[PDB]
């Protein structure tokens, strides 16, 4: 999913 | 061309992102070429080629929403998730990457993270078919474009593009910045500040240049043709949008073998 995408590479990015 | 500190930085950012993406990615394109060409004789993997040999490997196939294309979707995104924090933790490593805006970041990588999962998925493949079940399965090209409609449609595209981006020979030294070059693609829609990002990309591609010169002296050219498998993978990525409304559109029987949507979720 487009939020479920982000969702992920935002915490990857923490 | 010279040796000189402008290129010698360039060399060196091409071992720096070489590297984090051997770090990063456990998955390298020569250990995947290795199990294809039967090189590996510890991982010799199953060869899935019709209905028969389906059930032959059930043990090598290892196990919500109601339309079987859209658990397949949903199943092969969330085997992707590693995938996705891999390249994530790459582009924390490209130099400049981290210091632009948090929400240009994000944008980056969500449109990023499916070309580059497609430029990885080529390595797994050859014109015979695709690795799949971490390397112990080979599912042949021609039984996935047999199956029926629209699961057929699904993988050959991806094939049609693998078989061309392979004969290009990169190594994984070439992936580790035509992957960054993906990744700071400064046409993204969304993007805050295109400058500081076209400012890297336009660093990582004189590094690419450079790199395809002295790795590559069989092609004056190679430069222009990996641009243009950019044009390729954003079409690949575009035809699921195509592809989710063939599978709206279908009245016909769309029911599929357990062991063959456990096979899809392990493709793209
Ligand atoms: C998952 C599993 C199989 C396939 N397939 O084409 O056979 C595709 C997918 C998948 O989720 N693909 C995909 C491509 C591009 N963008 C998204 C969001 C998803």
């Amino acid at each position: 999913s487009n939020l479920g995408l982000e969702d992920i590479i935002r915490k990857a990015l923490m | 061309g010279q040796l000189n500190p402008e290129s010698a930085d360039l060399r060196a950012l091409a071992k720096h992102l070489y590297d984090s993406y051997i770090k990063s990615f456990p998955l390298t394109k020569a250990k995947a070429r290795a199990i294809l060409t039967g090189k590996t004789t510890d991982k010799s993997p199953f060869v899935i080629y019709d209905m028969n040999s389906l059930m032959m490997g059930e043990d090598k196939i290892k196990f919500q929403s109601k339309e079987v294309a859209i658990r397949i979707f949903q199943g092969c995104q969330f085997r992707s998730v590693e995938a996705v924090q891999e390249i994530t933790e790459y582009a924390k490593s490209i130099p400049g990457f981290v210091n632009l805006d948090l929400n240009d970041q994000v944008t980056l990588l969500k449109y990023g993270v499916h070309e580059i999962i497609y430029t990885m998925l080529a390595s797994l493949m050859n014109k015979d078919g695709v690795l799949i079940s971490e390397g112990q399965g080979f599912m042949t090209r021609e039984f996935l474009k047999s199956l029926r409609k629209p699961f057929g449609d699904f993988m050959e595209p991806k094939f049609e593009f693998a078989v061309k981006f392979n004969a290009l020979e990169l190594d994984d030294s070439d992936l580790a910045i035509f992957i960054a070059v993906i990744i700071l693609s400064g046409d993204r829609p969304g993007l805050l500040n295109v400058k500081p990002i076209e400012d890297i990309q336009d660093n990582l591609l004189q590094a690419l240049e450079l790199q395809l010169k002295l790795n590559h002296p069989e092609s004056s050219q190679l430069f222009a043709k990996l641009l243009q498998k950019m044009t390729d993978l954003r079409q690949i990525v575009t035809e699921h949008v195509q592809l989710l409304q063939v599978i709206k559109k279908t009245e016909t029987d769309m029911s599929l073998h357990p062991l063959l949507q456990e096979i899809y979720k392990d493709l793209y």
